[PDB]
């Protein structure tokens, strides 16, 4: 019988998608020119990569 | 350092590709009245690659 053992799977599954979720959102720029900060920093003046 | 240059409603477009960005030729000219640049630094262009 399927989903008998889902609750077990439904928890891990929620653990990987937030990992997931949590490792996306560094690839996000959020308003910035790049998601990189060496992409930044080696582009970029300090007082304006800041 | 061309002669003749084109109208600003029919501006040229030269595409630069496979070859050393030497941006140090530049500073050879005459005094730039504006060198206002923007998401780049103008110290760092010879470290950049495009
Ligand atoms: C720009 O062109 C003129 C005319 O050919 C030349 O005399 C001058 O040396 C050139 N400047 C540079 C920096 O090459």
């Amino acid at each position: 019988t399927p989903s008998a053992l889902g609750k077990l799977q439904d928890v891990v599954n929620h653990n990987a998608q937030a990992l997931n979720t949590l490792v996306k959102q560094l690839s996000s720029k959020f308003g910035a020119i790049s998601s990189v900060l060496n992409d930044i920093l080696s582009r970029l003046d300090p007082p304006e990569a800041e | 350092n061309a002669t003749t240059f084109a109208s600003v409603y029919a501006w040229n477009r030269k595409r630069i590709s496979n070859c050393v960005a030497d941006y140090s030729v530049i500073y050879n000219f005459a005094p730039f009245f504006a060198f206002k640049c923007y998401g780049v630094s103008p110290t760092k262009l010879n470290d950049l690659c495009f």
